[PDB]
Protein backbone atom coordinates (compact mmCIF):
# COMPACT_ATOMS: atom_id res chain seq x y z
CA UNK A 1 0.00 0.00 0.00
CA UNK A 2 1.13 3.93 0.09
CA UNK A 3 0.91 3.92 3.93
CA UNK A 4 2.71 1.72 5.63
CA UNK A 5 0.96 0.23 9.19
CA UNK A 6 2.26 3.30 11.39
CA UNK A 7 1.38 5.98 8.76
CA UNK A 8 -1.75 4.02 8.27
CA UNK A 9 -2.59 3.97 12.20
CA UNK A 10 -1.82 7.46 12.90
CA UNK A 11 -3.60 9.00 10.02
CA UNK A 12 -7.10 7.12 10.29
CA UNK A 13 -6.79 7.87 14.14
CA UNK A 14 -6.59 11.74 13.31
CA UNK A 15 -9.56 11.02 10.85
CA UNK A 16 -11.27 10.00 13.59
CA UNK A 17 -10.18 12.94 15.82
CA UNK A 18 -11.37 15.42 13.58
CA UNK A 19 -14.82 13.75 13.27
CA UNK A 20 -15.09 13.28 16.81
CA UNK A 21 -13.72 17.71 17.17
CA UNK A 22 -16.65 18.46 14.33
CA UNK A 23 -19.53 16.55 16.10
CA UNK A 24 -18.35 18.79 19.61
CA UNK A 25 -18.38 22.03 16.90
CA UNK A 26 -21.90 21.23 15.60
CA UNK A 27 -23.40 20.74 18.94
CA UNK A 28 -22.14 24.26 19.96
CA UNK A 29 -22.83 25.75 16.90
CA UNK A 30 -26.37 24.64 16.93
CA UNK A 31 -26.66 25.67 21.01
CA UNK A 32 -25.47 29.12 19.50
CA UNK A 33 -27.79 29.11 16.83
CA UNK A 34 -30.85 28.60 18.91
CA UNK A 35 -30.00 31.65 21.13
CA UNK A 36 -27.97 34.30 19.48
CA UNK A 37 -26.60 37.59 20.05
CA UNK A 38 -28.09 40.94 19.77
CA UNK A 39 -27.79 44.42 20.68
CA UNK A 40 -24.27 44.44 22.40
CA UNK A 41 -23.00 47.83 21.65
CA UNK A 42 -23.88 51.45 20.23
CA UNK A 43 -22.66 53.48 17.46
CA UNK A 44 -20.88 56.15 20.09
CA UNK A 45 -18.97 53.85 21.61
CA UNK A 46 -16.39 53.58 18.43
CA UNK A 47 -14.56 56.27 17.09
CA UNK A 48 -15.24 56.08 13.05
CA UNK A 49 -11.48 56.14 11.31
CA UNK A 50 -11.08 54.91 7.76
CA UNK A 51 -13.45 53.44 5.24
CA UNK A 52 -11.67 50.04 4.27
CA UNK A 53 -14.09 48.61 2.04
CA UNK A 54 -17.07 49.56 0.45
CA UNK A 55 -20.00 47.20 -1.37
CA UNK A 56 -23.25 47.62 -3.21
CA UNK A 57 -24.76 47.41 1.19
CA UNK A 58 -22.71 49.84 2.86
CA UNK A 59 -18.71 50.56 4.31
CA UNK A 60 -16.49 48.38 6.31
CA UNK A 61 -14.63 51.08 8.73
CA UNK A 62 -11.71 50.76 10.91
CA UNK A 63 -12.49 52.08 14.61
CA UNK A 64 -11.95 51.97 17.83
CA UNK A 65 -13.67 51.09 20.39
CA UNK A 66 -13.79 54.04 22.92
CA UNK A 67 -13.61 52.47 26.11
CA UNK A 68 -10.94 49.36 25.27
CA UNK A 69 -8.97 51.79 22.94
CA UNK A 70 -9.56 48.49 20.87
CA UNK A 71 -9.58 48.41 17.04
CA UNK A 72 -12.27 46.44 14.87
CA UNK A 73 -14.23 46.76 11.51
CA UNK A 74 -17.56 48.06 11.76
CA UNK A 75 -19.50 46.73 8.87
CA UNK A 76 -22.29 49.25 8.69
CA UNK A 77 -25.41 48.78 6.72
CA UNK A 78 -27.89 50.76 5.14
CA UNK A 79 -31.09 49.34 5.58
CA UNK A 80 -33.32 50.82 2.90
CA UNK A 81 -30.66 49.72 0.71
CA UNK A 82 -30.54 46.44 1.67
CA UNK A 83 -34.66 46.02 1.20
CA UNK A 84 -33.85 47.72 -2.20
CA UNK A 85 -31.28 45.26 -3.24
CA UNK A 86 -33.27 42.31 -1.82
CA UNK A 87 -31.13 41.29 0.64
CA UNK A 88 -32.62 41.28 4.13
CA UNK A 89 -32.74 37.39 3.89
CA UNK A 90 -28.78 37.40 3.33
CA UNK A 91 -27.60 40.07 6.31
CA UNK A 92 -29.69 38.44 8.86
CA UNK A 93 -28.23 34.90 7.80
CA UNK A 94 -24.84 36.59 7.92
CA UNK A 95 -24.91 38.20 10.88
CA UNK A 96 -26.98 34.47 12.74
CA UNK A 97 -24.35 32.70 10.78
CA UNK A 98 -21.05 34.99 11.92
CA UNK A 99 -22.40 34.96 15.74
CA UNK A 100 -22.71 31.03 15.82
CA UNK A 101 -19.82 29.81 14.03
CA UNK A 102 -16.71 29.49 16.20
CA UNK A 103 -13.20 28.75 14.18
CA UNK A 104 -9.46 30.24 14.05
CA UNK A 105 -9.52 31.00 10.33
CA UNK A 106 -13.53 32.75 10.56
CA UNK A 107 -13.92 36.42 11.27
CA UNK A 108 -15.26 36.60 14.32
CA UNK A 109 -18.54 39.18 15.39
CA UNK A 110 -17.17 41.10 18.91
CA UNK A 111 -20.67 43.37 18.40
CA UNK A 112 -23.52 44.05 16.80
CA UNK A 113 -26.37 46.59 16.99
CA UNK A 114 -28.83 48.59 14.54
CA UNK A 115 -30.36 52.17 14.49
CA UNK A 116 -33.25 54.11 12.36
CA UNK A 117 -30.75 53.99 9.15
CA UNK A 118 -28.36 50.97 9.49
CA UNK A 119 -27.48 47.63 10.70
CA UNK A 120 -23.89 47.16 12.17
CA UNK A 121 -21.91 44.19 12.49
CA UNK A 122 -18.45 44.68 14.60
CA UNK A 123 -15.40 42.38 13.72
CA UNK A 124 -12.38 41.62 14.43
CA UNK A 125 -10.10 43.65 12.46
CA UNK A 126 -7.93 42.47 10.11
CA UNK A 127 -4.97 44.62 9.85
CA UNK A 128 -2.86 42.34 6.60
CA UNK A 129 -5.41 43.39 4.01
CA UNK A 130 -6.88 41.16 1.08
CA UNK A 131 -5.34 38.43 -0.27
CA UNK A 132 -6.36 40.15 -3.33
CA UNK A 133 -4.05 42.87 -3.49
CA UNK A 134 -1.31 40.74 -1.79
CA UNK A 135 -1.62 38.51 -4.60
CA UNK A 136 -2.05 41.06 -7.42
CA UNK A 137 1.25 42.79 -5.85
CA UNK A 138 3.35 39.94 -5.71
CA UNK A 139 2.00 38.35 -9.05
CA UNK A 140 1.16 34.60 -7.85
CA UNK A 141 2.51 32.95 -4.72
CA UNK A 142 4.94 29.83 -4.64
CA UNK A 143 3.28 26.49 -4.23
CA UNK A 144 4.56 26.68 -0.69
CA UNK A 145 2.78 29.72 0.25
CA UNK A 146 -0.36 29.16 -1.79
CA UNK A 147 -0.70 25.66 -0.42
CA UNK A 148 -0.34 27.50 3.24
CA UNK A 149 -3.42 29.34 2.44
CA UNK A 150 -5.20 26.63 1.14
CA UNK A 151 -4.80 24.30 3.89
CA UNK A 152 -6.65 26.55 6.19
CA UNK A 153 -9.50 27.01 3.63
CA UNK A 154 -9.28 22.95 3.20
CA UNK A 155 -9.86 23.26 7.14
CA UNK A 156 -12.27 25.82 7.06
CA UNK A 157 -14.93 24.55 4.65
CA UNK A 158 -14.22 21.00 6.49
CA UNK A 159 -15.75 22.54 9.58
CA UNK A 160 -18.68 24.93 7.64
CA UNK A 161 -19.40 21.76 5.67
CA UNK A 162 -19.97 20.09 8.51
CA UNK A 163 -22.29 22.24 10.05
CA UNK A 164 -23.95 21.46 7.06
CA UNK A 165 -23.19 25.16 5.95
CA UNK A 166 -22.37 25.72 2.40
CA UNK A 167 -20.14 29.19 1.67
CA UNK A 168 -20.41 29.88 -1.78
CA UNK A 169 -18.07 33.05 -2.36
CA UNK A 170 -14.55 32.02 -1.48
CA UNK A 171 -12.20 34.31 -3.60
CA UNK A 172 -8.90 36.53 -2.62
CA UNK A 173 -11.04 39.16 -2.45
CA UNK A 174 -12.96 37.72 0.72
CA UNK A 175 -9.98 36.57 2.29
CA UNK A 176 -7.86 39.27 4.53
CA UNK A 177 -4.27 37.83 6.21
CA UNK A 178 -4.42 38.80 10.22
CA UNK A 179 -1.09 39.78 12.18
CA UNK A 180 0.54 36.32 11.83
CA UNK A 181 0.09 35.66 8.26
CA UNK A 182 -3.23 33.30 8.33
CA UNK A 183 -6.49 33.66 6.88
CA UNK A 184 -9.68 35.10 7.70
CA UNK A 185 -12.86 34.09 5.50
CA UNK A 186 -15.02 37.50 5.83
CA UNK A 187 -18.28 37.71 4.23
CA UNK A 188 -21.10 35.35 4.54
CA UNK A 189 -23.75 36.56 2.60
CA UNK A 190 -24.43 33.71 0.38
CA UNK A 191 -23.81 31.05 2.75
CA UNK A 192 -26.74 28.79 3.33
CA UNK A 193 -27.24 25.71 5.84
CA UNK A 194 -27.31 23.32 3.46
CA UNK A 195 -27.59 19.59 4.74
CA UNK A 196 -28.92 18.02 0.93
CA UNK A 197 -29.41 20.80 -2.17
CA UNK A 198 -30.13 24.43 -3.05
CA UNK A 199 -30.64 26.23 -5.97
CA UNK A 200 -29.64 29.88 -6.26
CA UNK A 201 -27.58 31.44 -8.58
CA UNK A 202 -25.13 32.99 -6.65
CA UNK A 203 -21.40 33.82 -5.92
CA UNK A 204 -18.44 35.57 -8.18
CA UNK A 205 -17.61 34.19 -12.16
CA UNK A 206 -15.05 33.19 -12.28
CA UNK A 207 -15.29 31.02 -8.93
CA UNK A 208 -18.73 29.20 -10.03
CA UNK A 209 -19.01 25.76 -9.80
CA UNK A 210 -20.39 24.13 -13.47
CA UNK A 211 -23.32 22.75 -11.94
CA UNK A 212 -24.45 26.18 -10.60
CA UNK A 213 -23.78 28.09 -13.92
CA UNK A 214 -26.24 24.58 -15.34
CA UNK A 215 -28.90 25.60 -12.89
CA UNK A 216 -28.73 22.12 -11.20
CA UNK A 217 -29.50 21.73 -7.63
CA UNK A 218 -26.36 21.59 -6.14
CA UNK A 219 -24.43 20.53 -2.77
CA UNK A 220 -21.40 21.06 -0.94
CA UNK A 221 -18.97 20.48 -3.42
CA UNK A 222 -19.62 23.81 -5.11
CA UNK A 223 -17.13 24.95 -2.48
CA UNK A 224 -14.80 22.04 -3.32
CA UNK A 225 -14.40 23.21 -7.02
CA UNK A 226 -14.06 26.92 -5.64
CA UNK A 227 -11.34 25.29 -3.63
CA UNK A 228 -9.72 24.74 -6.78
CA UNK A 229 -10.43 28.03 -8.55
CA UNK A 230 -9.09 29.30 -5.67
CA UNK A 231 -5.43 27.38 -5.60
CA UNK A 232 -4.90 28.06 -9.39
CA UNK A 233 -5.39 31.86 -8.76
CA UNK A 234 -3.17 31.69 -6.04
CA UNK A 235 -0.66 29.68 -7.48
CA UNK A 236 -0.80 30.92 -10.95
CA UNK A 237 -1.73 34.67 -10.68
CA UNK A 238 -4.54 34.34 -12.31
CA UNK A 239 -7.91 32.07 -12.53
CA UNK A 240 -8.22 29.35 -14.39
CA UNK A 241 -11.59 30.59 -16.63
CA UNK A 242 -11.34 33.88 -17.10
CA UNK A 243 -12.77 36.20 -20.19
CA UNK A 244 -14.07 39.29 -21.37
CA UNK A 245 -18.19 38.96 -20.07
CA UNK A 246 -19.09 36.43 -17.40
CA UNK A 247 -20.85 34.15 -20.07
CA UNK A 248 -17.47 33.74 -21.62
CA UNK A 249 -16.29 32.52 -18.46
CA UNK A 250 -19.26 30.17 -17.87
CA UNK A 251 -18.57 28.44 -21.56
CA UNK A 252 -14.87 28.14 -20.27
CA UNK A 253 -16.14 26.52 -16.76
CA UNK A 254 -18.52 24.18 -17.74
CA UNK A 255 -16.12 23.10 -20.86
CA UNK A 256 -14.53 20.87 -18.77
CA UNK A 257 -10.96 21.72 -19.84
CA UNK A 258 -8.62 23.38 -17.73
CA UNK A 259 -5.20 24.68 -18.92
CA UNK A 260 -1.76 25.17 -15.97
CA UNK A 261 1.07 27.15 -15.89
CA UNK A 262 4.16 25.43 -17.12
CA UNK A 263 5.43 25.62 -13.56
CA UNK A 264 2.87 24.23 -11.88
CA UNK A 265 4.07 21.05 -10.30
CA UNK A 266 2.43 17.61 -11.34
CA UNK A 267 1.35 16.75 -7.74
CA UNK A 268 -0.83 20.91 -8.33
CA UNK A 269 -2.03 19.54 -11.53
CA UNK A 270 -3.75 16.32 -10.30
CA UNK A 271 -5.12 18.04 -7.41
CA UNK A 272 -6.33 20.77 -9.69
CA UNK A 273 -7.99 18.52 -12.44
CA UNK A 274 -9.46 16.48 -9.18
CA UNK A 275 -10.94 19.62 -7.71
CA UNK A 276 -12.15 21.57 -11.01
CA UNK A 277 -13.70 17.97 -11.95
CA UNK A 278 -16.91 18.77 -13.91
CA UNK A 279 -18.14 15.36 -13.07
CA UNK A 280 -19.65 15.65 -9.82
CA UNK A 281 -19.63 12.07 -9.26
CA UNK A 282 -15.15 12.34 -9.96
CA UNK A 283 -15.13 15.80 -7.78
CA UNK A 284 -12.77 15.58 -4.97
CA UNK A 285 -14.68 16.29 -1.64
CA UNK A 286 -17.96 15.41 -3.23
CA UNK A 287 -17.06 11.32 -2.77
CA UNK A 288 -16.90 8.48 0.06
CA UNK A 289 -14.34 9.42 1.17
CA UNK A 290 -14.90 13.32 1.78
CA UNK A 291 -12.36 15.58 2.35
CA UNK A 292 -9.87 13.30 3.10
CA UNK A 293 -9.77 12.89 -0.49
CA UNK A 294 -7.88 16.50 -0.46
CA UNK A 295 -6.03 16.11 2.75
CA UNK A 296 -4.41 13.02 1.97
CA UNK A 297 -3.69 14.02 -1.71
CA UNK A 298 0.50 14.54 -2.36
CA UNK A 299 -0.09 18.09 -2.79
CA UNK A 300 -0.39 18.56 1.05
CA UNK A 301 1.49 15.87 2.09
CA UNK A 302 3.64 18.51 3.57
CA UNK A 303 0.46 20.18 5.13
CA UNK A 304 0.70 19.31 9.43
CA UNK A 305 -3.32 19.34 9.50
CA UNK A 306 -2.94 19.65 13.12
CA UNK A 307 -0.14 22.38 13.52
CA UNK A 308 -2.19 24.95 11.01
CA UNK A 309 -5.09 24.57 13.02
CA UNK A 310 -3.46 25.00 16.01
CA UNK A 311 -1.68 28.18 13.78
CA UNK A 312 1.69 26.92 14.87
CA UNK A 313 2.89 27.16 11.10
CA UNK A 314 5.50 29.83 10.52
CA UNK A 315 3.52 31.94 7.57
CA UNK A 316 5.21 32.30 4.59
CA UNK A 317 4.33 35.50 4.47
CA UNK A 318 3.77 38.61 7.25
CA UNK A 319 2.04 41.27 6.28
CA UNK A 320 3.55 45.04 7.17
CA UNK A 321 2.25 45.45 10.72
CA UNK A 322 2.92 49.31 11.58
CA UNK A 323 0.20 49.85 14.74
CA UNK A 324 -2.82 48.53 16.44
CA UNK A 325 -4.85 50.98 13.70
CA UNK A 326 -2.73 50.45 10.85
CA UNK A 327 -4.32 51.10 7.67
CA UNK A 328 -1.82 51.23 4.96
CA UNK A 329 -2.83 46.89 3.84
CA UNK A 330 -6.28 48.84 2.96
CA UNK A 331 -6.63 50.41 -0.21
CA UNK A 332 -8.42 53.98 -0.22
CA UNK A 333 -12.05 54.76 -0.14
CA UNK A 334 -13.87 58.24 -0.36
CA UNK A 335 -15.73 58.63 3.51
CA UNK A 336 -19.00 59.47 3.42
CA UNK A 337 -20.92 60.69 6.75
CA UNK A 338 -22.46 58.07 8.97
CA UNK A 339 -25.97 60.02 8.82
CA UNK A 340 -29.11 58.56 10.93
CA UNK A 341 -32.68 59.19 9.89
CA UNK A 342 -34.67 60.70 13.02
CA UNK A 343 -37.42 58.54 11.00
CA UNK A 344 -36.68 54.54 11.90
CA UNK A 345 -36.15 52.62 8.62
CA UNK A 346 -37.42 49.31 7.71
CA UNK A 347 -37.92 48.66 11.29
CA UNK A 348 -40.15 45.35 10.17
CA UNK A 349 -38.05 43.51 7.85
CA UNK A 350 -34.26 43.45 10.59
CA UNK A 351 -36.32 43.08 13.30
CA UNK A 352 -34.51 39.93 14.52
CA UNK A 353 -31.31 41.89 13.84
CA UNK B 1 0.86 34.21 -23.17
CA UNK B 2 -2.07 33.30 -20.90
CA UNK B 3 -1.30 35.98 -18.18
CA UNK B 4 -1.65 38.44 -21.29
CA UNK B 5 -5.37 36.98 -22.12
CA UNK B 6 -5.91 38.13 -18.39
CA UNK B 7 -4.80 41.12 -18.47
CA UNK B 8 -6.60 41.75 -21.48
CA UNK B 9 -9.63 40.41 -20.46
CA UNK B 10 -10.02 43.25 -18.27
CA UNK B 11 -10.96 41.24 -15.45
CA UNK B 12 -8.33 42.05 -12.91
CA UNK B 13 -9.45 44.08 -10.40
CA UNK B 14 -11.93 43.23 -7.56
CA UNK B 15 -14.95 41.20 -8.66
CA UNK B 16 -18.37 41.47 -7.43
CA UNK B 17 -20.96 38.63 -7.08
CA UNK B 18 -23.53 38.25 -9.45
CA UNK B 19 -26.98 40.38 -9.04
C1 LIG C 1 -12.55 42.96 2.91
N1 LIG C 1 -12.25 44.27 3.51
C2 LIG C 1 -11.48 45.18 2.66
S1 LIG C 1 -13.42 44.94 4.42
O1 LIG C 1 -14.63 44.87 3.68
O2 LIG C 1 -12.92 46.20 4.86
C3 LIG C 1 -13.60 43.87 5.82
C4 LIG C 1 -14.72 43.09 5.86
C5 LIG C 1 -14.99 42.30 6.97
C6 LIG C 1 -14.14 42.28 8.03
C7 LIG C 1 -12.94 43.03 8.02
C8 LIG C 1 -11.96 42.94 9.03
N2 LIG C 1 -10.80 43.59 9.00
C9 LIG C 1 -10.56 44.37 7.94
C10 LIG C 1 -11.41 44.53 6.89
C11 LIG C 1 -12.65 43.85 6.90
C1 LIG D 1 -7.29 16.70 15.76
N1 LIG D 1 -7.91 17.78 16.54
C2 LIG D 1 -9.30 17.55 16.93
S1 LIG D 1 -7.48 19.31 16.18
O1 LIG D 1 -6.09 19.29 15.87
O2 LIG D 1 -7.96 20.13 17.25
C3 LIG D 1 -8.38 19.79 14.72
C4 LIG D 1 -9.46 20.60 14.91
C5 LIG D 1 -10.28 20.93 13.85
C6 LIG D 1 -10.04 20.45 12.60
C7 LIG D 1 -8.92 19.62 12.35
C8 LIG D 1 -8.58 19.14 11.06
N2 LIG D 1 -7.49 18.44 10.78
C9 LIG D 1 -6.66 18.17 11.81
C10 LIG D 1 -6.88 18.55 13.10
C11 LIG D 1 -8.04 19.29 13.42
Amino acid sequence: GHMGNAAAAKKGSEQESVKEFLAKAKEEFLKKWESPSQNTAQLDHFDRIKTLGTGSFGRVMLVKHKETGNHYAMKILDKQKVVKLKQIEHTLNEKRILQAVNFPFLVKLEFSFKDNSNLYMVMEYVPGGEMFSHLRRIGRFSEPHARFYAAQIVLTFEYLHSLDLIYRDLKPENLLIDQQGYIQVTDFGFAKRVKGRTWTLCGTPEYLAPEIILSKGYNKAVDWWALGVLIYEMAAGYPPFFADQPIQIYEKIVSGKVRFPSHFSSDLKDLLRNLLQVDLTKRFGNLKNGVNDIKNHKWFATTDWIAIYQRKVEAPFIPKFKGPGDTSNFDDYEEEEIRVSINEKCGKEFTEF
Amino acid sequence: TTYADFIASGRTGRRNAIH
